[PDB]
């Protein structure tokens, strides 16, 4: 057949340009050139085509050499993923420590070594600090293991990527050295926030929500729970923090990999369609896109054998910059996933041309196109008029891995939904509405007599018996017991404050329905409660910001409790604020939302229920 | 042994250090296994490899005399010894040339009857559709030609054991390894060989003897060991390559699970007894032992064992059957059938076959008991004969001589018997021999028992773990099954829908790689499977695939296909609109799925939610029954929920590649499920619940009983100007019945406006009129028929007619146009409602029996009208002082409660009349019943008059037995001549009074037949009496406080019914025991 | 066992036809299975899969001392 021909000849290439690096005893192929160092990142993208033709060869089953073919695929993308998982277990102590007080010299070190999985280098010779790897790395093992792929295989394992995945959580709001390991334009050992690794570790965290590291076989206690608070936050910074690249970044093309097929973190499709048309005029060029304005990498000046480049860059790197082929095989994938067909098939005739052959005729994509020296005033005086040369790593397995799965996804023998089972091309699918439910609660008698003699009925915190209220403290406290493990020295999920997303949900604990008042009825904490005003003001506030997202699946549920603290002087009725606040809330109406009161017993019915396997005795 | 061997101490005595072997051990008797393997090698060559035709290889029946007839099974036995025996010379490397002759005279033999089975063609395809005794293979065939030679008018030539053991050898022989089969037409002939065996649970079969009854009147009857047989060969033909190690993965073979399961299901209920009217059978032993070994339970293979020995074991051999006349001295050689009350006579002559104790050794060294063996080898060693050149012979019979035959009734066992024709020199028993080369060869261990069973037809109690379509990998004695369960969402909308109430659903966009398919298509590509032009072949009938065909994978043209249950697709009856019955229906697919699933890997159940099943108050249900499926168990049944690309990897596949062998130019077009557009005019993007209330209630105003003989103008007017449902609906049917369905109404035709109003019923809920609708539009439920079939299949059988009219009965399963017309054209005087509620009970009851059948224990027949009028009164008592609403609007959902609301076990409460009334209209009496009745026949002479119905006592006797099925179906027929259910409860507990008084008093005798009638009478008489003495109430006619009493305490009826019994006792003459050493009494 | 299991004998002694099946048949002690598993994986976890390296897998020769 045609197309086994083509499949064959898609292995040989494979097997040609990055397979051949396989370094087996660890897994970890090195980073191209004569470096014997292997990057997190790179071999995770590179490992993408490979993991992409095993899933096409699956498909072809009933015959031992296909079937054959397949399984060494799979097991050889298990076994690059089993070393780094190992690489990344090599430094529990380093993730442990990080877990408090966040610093850049406590998180892994992205750089790591060859066969026999060790360190080479220090702590300060690099920028170990690199949240997009870690969270790309999670993504894509959620993925395969969504896909039906065995990583996972011990509860020590789950206790330590739940442990990383606390570490993770808390990308938006640290600074790191970025994709590119140099912080902002200027190094001078400075490191400043990034939209990429907030998207990034926002789109890991949503996709790794309920799944089960042990497939179908597996059971309540091998699943991974995370926060809904942390995934919104991010998701808000990200829309706050997209109308540029970063801070002190106009522009960068690193964000075509957040607004496209890698992890489709992004919403507002118009926002994507505004940050695509200024990628492509800000940055587009003759030999691909280049990564930023004003960036200094690979030029024939400013002594290329030094660092910490000193501010003298003011015409020095502009309008000279060099240009990636890899971006152009992201506007391909991004064409080729969502809609698009006649942008892919150009993307594709304007890529081959600034493709180099290699032994044999095999097609190689350049790591970059440089200016020649000679021809440097004419480049500033004309842009993009002058002819680059090819330098860099000339066996890119980054690019060529992405440009050989984009080859795949649009010769048909693949589909977008078998690498995203996870449904994640819908992400900018507008949701429609949400209808958040209230419960209204009496903390003594007398509040519910005076309750029922103004119309109002309510019920006790008695007679619930089946149903427990208790302060978000007590479930803060709960899940700071979540991936405790004495053995590894885990210390679990650091104590932190519980938003208004999760105490809606509903907690199920030792076979016992737990709901939780909102964490802002707290007094004790701090006096901004004793006021009617603030509390009416910022309960709707929070009514709001609850209707407005709402990522989680089910209904929501709120129960508020009428405390002793808000009567009146005579303590004999409600206030004015507080009676208006619920007569409002009768009419099915208040602030920006929809609420329907009722009973408790009746919410249980349909609602979004959590429960707690690691509570169990 | 040990120690005995090395006798190293040279000097005293100390430890050895030397290489010792097992050469150097003590030997047996000194002779070489060569010796032994050439006399054994002589003895077959001399007597059974002496008579084969050379043109075909079937071994004659006759030895002499020159007889041209020649059977099947006797080919295969002595073809199974002959494999045995080359199985036996296989352990010698110089062979000498003779394992070569031996296997190759195996496979003659085979492909003999291959061919003779392969020259009648047509006559497999003529059974496949209609399995007939007119239109079945031949059994006997000429053994110079093999040709026909017995025609259906005195053979019959029904024997399907025959064909399954053929199959069951030609699977053991392949596995062992030979090559009998070699073209592609030869795997589709056995194709079809296994699809006309695939249907022998329906089709009735003479058995192994051909004679086909104990009465021996020409007719058939279900036997065990046949259904055995081809159970046990469908299990081992289940995906075996019949190319051997040189085959392909198109040359396997294809059988459905839902044949097997009815199959075993109509074994694991029959197999105590081996038909209606045998009790016992000694051709049950095949079915149990070497070559079937179909009984996986190991106590009722324990208990029938047990009862065989009791009942057939003689000294000479093994009686057939209990009173059989083959051969007997009292047998009359001039006519071929028997005659009513002449069987008795052969009572205490039956003949006795030797090969039982052959059969019950290579049982016994088969299951590793060398005392049986050793036993049977003793008792055999007497009667074997020997010829001149001292071969030993097995005789085929026994028989007692005429002039002893007295004396041996009297003293059974007391004479000597004479050797058969075939039991000295000149006539052979070629069957006879072959096991007895097989079970000398087994015992002296020249054949280990699995090189015979290559295939593993036994399996120790250990070791019935991981068996395909026979164990499950928790055991035989555990069932805790957890099935796979997939969400799968019309649309998109659907899909967010359901997603915002917590509930996780996958579209059919979303898994592209893999294709739904509904059942029809699955049906077509097994359709395609066996077609052969050059011989002519149909291929699989079309018929609906069941629950287990549903469960599993299949991989066509490259293309994983997944099936959804049948449950999940409606035609044409109003079943489907509610909902409660779909999840009752799908509760009770998974537990028939959880409990008759054998194979390997968790089976698949996919889920589909249309838009249509959720709209209005329905939606709370569906959201509860997904939520149960969510939690992880439902009905009591494990399951688990997770994507289907999840679920697919990693799991078995099944493999259907007889389509890309098919010569057909165009390959044929499958349709899969695909998603459902929103659509662009009104856009329902899955709004709210909205119960609402738009209905309104009104009685109809019109009945047929009025509206009969008004004109065509005015009734035209009145549906015109009318707007209630039922009466446009009982218009419209008069309007067909008169005037027409193809007359022009105002709003087109009849049968277009009864077709829309049923449909605007149903879809308002209106159960009156749709029933009035179908009952009137003669729609019919295509799952009547498999219901039915089930219902026959658990021997319980059904009357189809209104209460207290006429009703036609189903012995045997029938097709589906002949159930519907009996159906709807045996109810005309009566309203056609009743053929509407009678399907609906036909389905609940189908569908309980299939889950719950011990709610149905103790009733041998099943009365519709009967159970029909039992609701009727149960809703009129529920009632109370307010008359009861109906019983056609109360809808199937209550219909089914109230059905498992009567058929509860007791009723305790209210007066005993309902209850009375309930068990008179259930058909239900206690355990025992005709045992007593049976015991009371035997006790009373002149037989038994109930309701002008005589049962007569001298034939009963003389042909029927105490424990036979035959007798409990007369005494039901003789007894449902009874129109009053509460008569005949009184008559119940009329004959188990008499039974106990009987039983407890042995002298008394019934003079003279006993009328029922008068002892009712005379009992209501006296019950008049006693309350007009006691209550001073003047006698009132008819038995309203009669059946009020209770039947145990004060004055009950049992009193009076034992009083009378006793008195009619009384009357006649009372015999003394001498037994007894009870004196003057 | 056999006999033992039918006690069907209602009325004196006969032959009874009658499935019996092997669920019904007289059973050992009150466990099931899963209780035994439950208590052979609590003494597999205590005592062996406690001491193995998560880097290699590797089960050490002593529990003590860091050896
Ligand atoms: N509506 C249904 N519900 C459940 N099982 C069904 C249904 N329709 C068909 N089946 C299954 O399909 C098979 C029915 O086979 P088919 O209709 O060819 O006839 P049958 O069962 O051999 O008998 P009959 O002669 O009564 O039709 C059985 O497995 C039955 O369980």
């Amino acid at each position: 057949s045609n197309s086994g021909v083509r499949l064959d000849g898609y292995a040989r290439l494979v097997q040609q340009t990055i397979l051949c690096h396989q370094n087996p005893v660890t897994g970890l192929l090195p980073a191209s050139y004569d470096q014997k160092d292997a990057w997190v990142r790179d071999n995770v993208y590179s490992i993408l085509a490979v993991w992409g033709l095993g899933l096409a060869y699956r498909k072809n089953a009933d015959r031992d050499e296909d079937k054959a073919k397949a399984y060494e695929l799979e097991q050889s993308v298990v076994k690059l993923m089993r070393g780094l998982l190992h690489c990344m277990i090599r430094q529990v102590d380093k993730v442990e420590s990080f877990k408090y007080s966040q610093s850049t010299k406590d998180s892994l070190h992205a750089k790591y070594n060859t066969k026999t999985c060790a360190t080479v280098v220090g702590d300060d010779q690099w920028g170990h600090l690199q949240l997009d790897a870690t969270s790309v790395y999670l993504l894509f093992l959620a993925q395969m293991t969504a896909s039906g792929l065995h990583i996972i295989h011990s509860l020590d394992e789950v206790n330590f990527i739940q442990n990383l995945v606390f570490y993770i959580e808390a990308a938006y709001k640290t600074a790191d050295f970025g994709i590119w390991e140099r912080g902002d334009k200027t190094n001078q050992g400075i490191s400043e926030l990034n939209a990429s690794s907030v998207g990034m570790a926002k789109a890991a965290l949503e996709a790794l929500d309920e799944l089960d590291l042990f497939g179908v076989k597996g059971g309540p206690q091998s699943v991974i729970h995370v926060l809904a608070d942390e995934v919104q936050h991010c998701q808000s910074i990200l829309n706050s923090l997209l109308p540029r690249a970063s801070t002190s970044k106009e522009v960068d093309a690193s964000l075509l990999s957040v607004v496209s097929f890698p992890a489709f973190a992004v919403e507002d499709s118009q926002l994507v369609e505004l940050t695509k048309q200024e990628i492509i005029t800000k940055l587009q060029g003759r030999y691909g896109c280049c990564r930023f304005l004003r960036d200094g990498y690979k030029t024939p000046k400013e002594d290329p054998n030094r660092l910490y480049y000193e501010p003298a860059e003011l015409k020095l790197f502009e309008n000279i910059e060099c240009e990636w082929p890899l971006f152009w095989t992201y506007f391909i994938l991004d064409g080729v996933f969502s809609g698009n067909a006649e942008q892919v098939q150009e993307y594709k005739e304007a890529l081959e041309a600034v493709l180099i052959k290699g032994k044999n005729g095999v097609p190689l994509l350049p790591e970059l196109y440089s200016v020649p020296p000679d021809r440097v005033d004419e480049e500033y005086q004309n842009p993009h008029t002058v002819d680059r040369v090819p330098m860099g790593k000339l066996p890119h397995m980054w690019g060529q891995s992405l440009y050989i799965l984009g080859s795949l996804m649009a010769e048909g023998f693949l589909a977008p939904g078998e690498i995203d089972p996870l449904n994640r091309r819908f992400s900018t699918v507008p949701k429609p509405d949400v209808v958040v439910q209230v419960s209204i609660l009496a903390e003594t008698e007398e509040i519910k007599t005076i309750l029922k003699d103004k119309g109002i009925y309510v019920e006790t915190i008695a007679e619930v018996y089946p149903i427990r209220v208790q302060p978000a403290r007590i479930l803060s406290h709960i899940y700071s017991s979540l991936g405790c493990n004495n053995r590894m020295k885990l210390s679990g999920r650091p104590y932190r404050h519980m938003g208004v997303l999760g105490t809606s949900k509903l907690y199920d604990i030792r076979k016992t329905i737990f709901t939780f008042t909102p964490q802002f009825i707290d007094q004790q904490q701090f006096y901004l409660a004793l006021d009617n005003k603030m509390i009416v003001e910022m309960l709707r506030t929070d009514l709001s910001y609850l209707c407005s997202r709402w990522r989680m699946t089910g209904q929501p549920t709120i129960t508020f409790p009428i405390s002793h603290s808000m009567l009146d002087e005579d303590g004999t009725s409600l206030n004015s604020s507080i009676l208006a606040a619920l007569r409002k809330m009768q009419d099915g109406y208040f602030g920006g939302a929809r609420v329907q009161t009722g009973k408790l017993s009746e919410f249980l019915t349909t609602s979004c229920c959590t429960h707690l396997s690691f509570m169990d005795p | 042994w040990k120690v005995l061997e090395r006798r190293a101490r040279t000097k005293r005595s100390g430890s050895v250090y030397e290489p010792l072997k097992s050469i150097n051990l003590p030997r047996p008797d000194n002779e070489t296994l060569w010796d032994k393997l050439d006399h054994y090698y002589r003895i077959v060559k001399s007597t059974l490899l002496l008579y084969q035709s050379p043109t075909t290889g079937l071994f004659p029946t006759k030895t002499c005399g020159g007889d041209q007839k020649a059977k099947i099974q006797d080919s295969l036995y002595c073809a199974a010894g002959a494999w045995a025996l080359a199985l036996a010379y296989r352990r010698i490397d110089d062979d000498k040339g003779r394992t070569h002759e031996l296997e190759h005279s195996a496979i003659k033999c085979m492909r003999g009857i291959l061919y003779c089975y392969m020259r009648q063609a047509d006559k497999v395809q003529q059974f496949k559709q209609d399995p007939r005794p007119t239109t079945c293979l031949h059994s006997v065939f000429n053994v110079h030609t093999g040709d026909e030679l017995l025609s259906y008018e005195e053979y019959g030539h029904l024997q399907i054991n025959a064909v399954s053991l053929y199959l069951l050898y030609l699977v053991e022989m392949i596995s062992s390894g030979l090559q009998i089969i070699y073209n592609t037409d030869e795997v589709s002939f056995i194709q079809n060989l296994v699809f006309c065996v695939e249907r022998v649970y329906r089709v009735p079969d003479f058995g192994v003897w051909e004679r086909g009854s104990k009465y021996n009147n020409g007719s058939t009857e279900l036997h065990s060991s046949s259904v055995g047989l081809a159970k046990a060969a469908l299990e081992a033909i289940n995906g075996f390559n019949l190319f051997g190690n040189q085959g392909c993965s198109w040359s396997v073979i294809f059988v459905d699970l839902d044949a097997h399961n009815r199959n075993r299901q109509t074994l694991c209920s029959l197999l105590p007894r081996e038909s209606r009217s045998h009790n016992t059978d000694a051709a049950l032993l095949p079915c149990i032992s070497y070559p079937a070994f179909a009984l996986d339970d190991e106590v009722l293979f324990s208990q029938t064992l047990d009862k065989v020995v009791r009942k057939l074991k003689g000294k000479y051999g093994f009686k057939r059957f209990l009173r059989d006349g083959y051969r007997t001295s009292l047998e009359d050689p001039n006519r071929c059938y028997y005659k009513p009350a002449e069987i008795k006579l052969f009572d205490g002559i039956e003949c006795e076959f030797p090969i039982f104790f052959l059969y019950m050794m290579i049982d016994g060294v088969f299951r590793g008991n060398p005392k049986q063996v050793q036993e049977y080898q003793d008792l055999l060693t007497p009667v074997l004969h020997h010829t001149t050149e001292g071969y030993p012979v097995v005789p085929k019979y026994y028989y007692v001589p005429a002039d002893f035959v007295e004396y041996e009734k009297n003293n059974p066992g007391s004479q000597k018997r004479f050797p058969s024709n075939c039991g000295r020199d000149g006539k052979l028993f070629l069957w006879g021999q072959a096991l007895y080369i097989i079970a000398k060869l087994l015992a002296d261990e020249l054949i280990s028992p699995k090189d015979i069973d290559p295939v593993q037809r036994y399996v120790p109690l250990k070791d019935q773990r991981n068996v395909s379509m026979r164990f499950s990998n928790q055991g035989p004695l555990e069932n805790d099954l957890v099935v796979h369960v997939a969400l799968i969402a019309e649309s998109q909308r659907l899909q967010v829908f359901l997603n915002t109430y917590g509930i996780q659903t996958q579209t059919p966009q979303q898994v592209e790689p893999i294709q739904i398919w509904p059942q029809q298509e699955l049906v077509k590509a097994y359709l395609q499977l066996g077609i052969n032009e050059k011989l002519g072949l149909s291929g699989r009938p079309d018929r609906p695939i069941g629950c287990l065909g549903t469960s599993k994978i299949y991989r066509i043209l490259g293309k994983t296909v997944v099936c959804y249950p049948i449950i999940f697709d409606l035609s044409d009856f109003y079943m489907s609109q509610d909902v409660f019955l779909l999840i009752d229906d799908i509760k009770n697919a998974l537990q028939f799925i959880k409990q008759y699933w054998k194979m390997h890997g968790r089976p698949l159940f996919l889920v589909l939610i249309r838009e249509d099943n959720i709209r209005g108050s329905r939606f709370n249900p569906i959201l509860d029954m997904l939520a149960a499926l969510k939690k992880g168990i439902i009905g009591g049944v494990k399951v688990h929920v997770d994507r289907l690309q999840t679920l697919i990897s990693g799991a078995v596949v099944e493999q259907l590649d007889f389509l890309r062998i098919s010569d057909t130019e165009e390959l044929p077009e499958f349709k899969s499920f695909e998603e459902l557009e929103p659509p662009k005019h009104s856009k329902v993007k899955r709004q709210s619940s909205t119960p609402s209330a738009p209905e309104l209630g009104q009685q109809p105003d019109v009945n047929i009983s009025e509206w009969k003989d008004k004109p065509t103008h005015e009734i035209l007017q009145k549906l015109n100007d009318c707007s209630c449902l039922a009466s446009q609906a009982i218009l419209l049917g008069i309007l067909l019945k008169r005037e027409g369905p193809n007359f022009i109404t105002k709003e087109g035709t009849v049968s277009d406006h009864i077709e829309r109003v049923y449909r605007r019923a149903g879809s308002q809920k209106l159960w009156l009129a749709v029933r009035y609708g179908a009952a009137f539009t003669q729609k019919f439920s295509s799952s009547i028929a498999p219901h039915i079939t089930t219902f026959l299949v658990h021997g319980k059988q059904v009357t189809l007619g209104a209460f207290g009219h006429e009703e036609e009965v189903i012995s045997n399963p029938l097709s589906p146009r002949v159930i519907q017309n009996i159906i709807y054209y045996k109810c005309n005087t009566h309203d056609e409602r009743e053929a509407v509620i009678q399907q609906e009970l036909v389905i609940h009851i189908g569908w309980i029996i299939s889950n719950n059948p011990e709610l149905f224990s103790g009733m041998l027949k099943i009365r519709i009208g009967w159970i029909i009028h039992a609701m009727e009164y149960e809703l009129q008592i529920r009632g109370g002082d307010k008359p009861a609403l109906d019983l056609y609007q109360l809808s199937p959902s209550e219909v089914k409660q109230l059905l498992l609301d009567i058929l509860q076990p007791q009723q305790n409460g209210r007066c005993w009349l309902n209850r009375r009334q309930i068990d008179g209209s259930l058909n239900r009496t206690p355990t025992g019943f005709y045992d007593r009745v049976w015991q009371i026949l035997e006790r009373t002479p002149n037989g038994i008059i109930v309701a002008g119905k005589h049962l007569p006592q001298q034939p009963t006797l003389s042909d029927m037995t105490m424990y036979e099925m035959n007798f409990s179906l007369l005494v039901e027929d003789t007894l449902g001549n009874i129109d009053q259910p509460q008569y005949r409860q009184i008559v119940v507990e009329l004959l188990m009074v008499v039974s106990i008084v009987l039983e407890r008093n042995p002298e008394l005798e019934f003079q003279d037949k006993v009328d029922l009638d008068r002892l009712v009478k005379e009992a209501f008489n006296e019950f008049q009496k006693d309350q007009s003495r006691l209550k001073e109430i003047e006698k009132q006619d008819d038995m309203t406080s009669f059946y009020n009493t209770p039947p145990l305490g004060k004055r009950g009826t049992c009193s009076y019914l034992t009083k009378a019994v006793m008195n009619l006792l009384l009357e006649g003459e009372v015999k003394p025991n001498n037994d007894d050493p009870c004196l003057i009494s």
